């Protein structure tokens, strides 16, 4: 049992409305959930839902806001409407054969909503070659990479050897720290490492790369401003072997 | 509803057995167990009632009284760092009943590897000038700490696993732009153990 | 309260 | 199969035409409770069970599984309808027929298939609908249904009843008569 | 007659010496055809026709649902005859006895609950054992029951018919006679 959510991440403007698509993959979800954790939070259920109708949302919380619509035996699609800085959370659905016992989560989709755009920068990416007296004791040669100055923390980190995704030897922190958390606008900061052997790194034909992928503002989101548009791209940097 | 705990720090290949404490259990009520890695949904891992359940990732343990339950791992894996909650319920109106599947606060679990063979040491990579320290190769036991100063930025401690030779090492990453600023300053109010290599 | 049992779906 | 005691939790029920669906309980033959998934509400056969409470929500997301896996099914058999069986019709009063006393006339449908009936009580060319009341499809070992319609009433001399029964299963309506003798 | 397609699920519970014998039996049926079924014996969904087979493989595939039917004779049967022990176990509704002429004579035994019954026809303190015509045990619906239990016979004067009836409601068995 496998259940996907589209988009994976989300960036909009206060009012814009949000649709978070269910879908459920090598089965037939009887019962789909929906679920909402906050930054350092436990799960919360939102509502559930059956084909065709009807949402029975929990407490607390409005409908009038966030609109469910599970037509059909695999899907079923979250809308929010007028989003707000605080709608800013974690969003995960269920799917089961069914009921709660045997829901199946979602990937999940992280919302951010913003009173402006103006905030968003993409990531300065920079690898860094290992130092001669690491490979001359540990034998070992680590490729250090830093993605610096972004806003979201919406971020895809890999490391690829030879045109080639390598996860093996590789290390990524699990939370980017914040550049100035002084401002509630700090712009993060994260950094990966890359272990290869001292043979394989004095060779000058292997070629290291580190490519982080990231998820900003795109298609019909208004950029005024006389910097760069900070779309969905791709940053990454290279260092090439040397004896 | 449930108490788990709050938090667990293990080696490689440990048996791991996270106690579900539930005395207000009803009759016709699940023992679930999810595990959400950070960033991403939480992965359905076992379920039982009132038998022993064995699964491909961990096994379940439910006596007689049904007052409390444990959740054990075989051996613990660098992957199986994760937030492992534990949900009792028939699963709401909807299967259909009273009790409601509400997720608690988890148990936090991380698993460290385990160096036979330390060698502590702050290495200097420059850019392809930038330059930046490498703290790696160190113990388990030695523990990272952040920076008092704004531009001084510290990194947490992760794991590489390299299962081309079997081979596992820790590694912490320090920079700043602040004149003047030293890789055999950068770790010191770690503090860094007194057996490591400065060049 | 009387407890039921549900029908599973078909592939 | 041998037992003092069976029940079924529950008798679901879901058919192509109308489409129609049907939620009970039953204990030792007889009908404990069914869900009506229209008002959304459970409504027990029997007054000393009504102590107890069943959740409607269950019924409604079980019939709509039994949706799936019907139209499920259909695709698999390449078609095929079910085989429209001969209804048994018995009419008979529950207690022994007294002119001055009230009487419940029983109008027993037994070996029902497809769950489609239209029982209809007939005084003098006229139809009555004033103290009438029909048990919800009742499961069997065949895996066919029995309904059962009932009809209270004060007996007299010039007072004649009849139950009409049609079915696909039937090249004519079935009609039993009843006289207080 | 138009084409129908008939699906029903019967999760049913079967019960012997109170407790001690607990037997669950859920079944798919398609159209009028058990396809397949669960039995608490087997431990497994078995497939009864070709079309029961793509479910029951599908079903035994995933783990999860094995041991939520397993946990089902507890959870479903064991948990739902402790209400019946209160309620349907404890309903006793005692009938009532008629007997109506001749060369027939009929005892009519109308509404009565639990359905164990078991009606004798007397000839003078003499148990009648052939010449007994019983019609099968009528189900009112409305949770009662009836029996109509005929007897052929001969004619004579003095002689005494009586209807024994024995029911668990009933302390003793009623003494109905008619005269001739
Ligand atoms: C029952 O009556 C309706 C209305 O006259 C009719 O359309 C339907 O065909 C009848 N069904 C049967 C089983 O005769
Ligand atoms: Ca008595």
């Amino acid at each position: 049992m496998v259940v996907s959510q589209h988009p994976s991440w989300v960036i909009c403007k206060s009012g814009t409305s949000v649709k978070i698509e269910c879908r459920s993959l090598d089965f037939q979800a009887t019962t789909m959930f929906w679920y909402r954790q906050f930054p350092k939070q436990s799960l919360m259920l939102m509502a559930t839902s059956n084909e065709g109708s009807k949402a029975t949302y929990e407490q607390g919380v409005e409908k009038d806001k966030f609109l469910i619509n599970h037509a059909s035996l695999t899907l079923s699609t979250l809308t929010v409407t007028s989003a707000h800085p605080e709608d800013s959370s974690f969003y995960i659905c269920s799917a089961g054969v069914g009921g709660q016992e045997t829901q199946y989560f979602g990937p999940g989709t992280r919302l951010l909503v913003l009173e402006d755009l103006k905030n968003v920068f993409p990531p300065e990416v920079a690898v860094f070659e290992p130092s001669e007296a690491e490979i001359s004791h540990t034998q070992k040669a680590t490729l250090v990479c830093l993605a610096t100055g972004f806003y979201p923390d919406h971020v895809e980190l890999s490391w690829w050897v030879n045109g080639k995704e390598v996860h093996s030897g590789v290390c990524t922190d699990p939370q980017p720290l914040k550049e100035q958390p002084a401002l509630n606008d700090s712009r993060y900061a994260l950094s990966s490492r890359l272990r290869v052997s001292a043979t394989f790194w004095q060779n000058p034909r292997n070629h290291f790369r580190c490519q982080v992928q990231f998820y900003g503002l795109s298609e019909n989101d208004e950029w005024t401003q006389d910097r760069a548009k900070p779309v969905t791209q791709i940053v990454s940097a290279e260092a090439w072997g040397r004896a | 509803k449930t108490t788990q705990p709050i938090s667990m720090d293990s080696y490689e290949g440990q048996e791991v057995n996270i106690t579900c404490s539930h005395n207000n259990i009803a009759t016709n009520d699940y023992i679930t167990w999810y595990q959400q890695f950070p960033s991403q949904g939480p992965r359905f891992i076992i379920q039982g009632y009132k038998t022993k359940v064995t699964n491909e990732v961990a096994s379940l343990f439910i006596p007689a009284d049904r007052k409390s339950s444990t959740l054990s791992l075989p051996r613990v894996s660098l992957s199986d760092t994760a937030v492992y909650y534990c949900l009792v319920g028939d699963g709401g109106s909807f299967s259909g009943g009273y009790n409601k599947l509400i997720f608690g606060a988890g148990t936090r679990l991380a698993v460290h590897p385990y160096i036979q063979n330390p060698d502590p040491a702050v290495y200097q990579l420059r850019d392809s000038d930038k330059s930046v320290c490498l703290f790696t190769d160190f113990d388990s036991q030695t523990n990272v700490s952040q920076s008092k100063d704004s531009d001084v930025y510290i990194t947490d401690k992760c794991v590489l696993d390299m299962r081309s030779m079997d081979f596992k090492s820790n590694s912490a990453v320090a920079w700043s732009n602040k004149s003047d600023f030293a890789c055999a300053n950068a770790f010191n109010n770690s503090i860094i153990p007194e057996d490591t290599f400065f060049p | 309260q009387p407890f039921p049992q549900p029908e599973l779906p078909y592939p | 199969i041998v037992a003092d005691h069976v029940a079924s939790y529950g008798v679901n029920l879901y058919q192509s035409y109308g489409p129609s669906g049907q939620y009970t309980h039953e204990f030792d033959g007889d009908e404990q409770f069914y869900v009506d998934l229209g008002r959304k509400e459970t409504v027990w056969c029997l007054p000393v069970l009504r102590q107890f409470r069943f959740d409607p929500q269950f019924a409604l997301t079980n019939i709509a599984v039994l949706k799936h896996n019907l139209n499920s099914l259909i695709k698999r058999s390449n078609s095929t309808a079910a085989t429209n069986e001969v209804p048994e019709v018995t009419v008979f009063s529950k207690s022994p027929v007294t002119l001055g006393q009230p009487n419940i006339l029983i109008c027993l449908v037994d070996n029902i298939f497809p769950p489609v009936v239209n029982i209809t009580w007939l005084s003098n060319g006229h139809s009555v609908t004033e103290g009438v009341s029909e048990t919800s499809f009742l499961s069997k070992s065949d895996h066919s249904f029995f309904k059962i319609s009932y009809l209270t009433l004060l007996p007299s001399a010039e007072e004649s009843y009849d139950c009409k029964v049609e079915h696909w299963g039937l090249d004519k309506p079935l009609l039993k008569h009843w006289e207080p003798e | 007659s138009p084409e129908d397609f008939v699906y029903q699920f019967k999760g049913m519970c079967y019960f012997t010496n109170g407790t001690e014998r607990v037997r669950l039996v859920s079944r798919s049926i398609y159209n009028r055809e058990e396809i397949v079924r669960f039995d608490s014996d087997v431990g497994e969904f078995r497939a009864v026709t070709l079309l029961g087979l793509p479910a029951a493989e599908y079903w035994n595939s995933q783990k999860d649902i094995l041991e939520r039917k397993r946990a089902a004779v507890d959870r479903v049967c064991r948990h739902n005859y402790q209400l019946e022990l209160r309620t349907t176990l404890q309903r006793r509704v005692e009938p009532t006895v008629t007997i109506s002429p001749h060369n027939l004579l009929v005892c009519s035994v109308t509404d009565f609950y639990p359905a164990q019954i078991k009606v004798r026809w007397f000839r003078n303190d003499q148990e009648e054992t052939a010449g007994v015509v019983s019609t099968p045990l009528i189900r009112n619906g409305d949770w009662t029951f009836q029996i109509l239990v005929m007897l052929e016979m001969t004619p004579q004067r003095g002689d005494v018919y009586t209807c024994h009836v024995e029911h668990p409601s009933l302390q003793s068995p009623i003494t109905v006679e008619w005269r001739a």
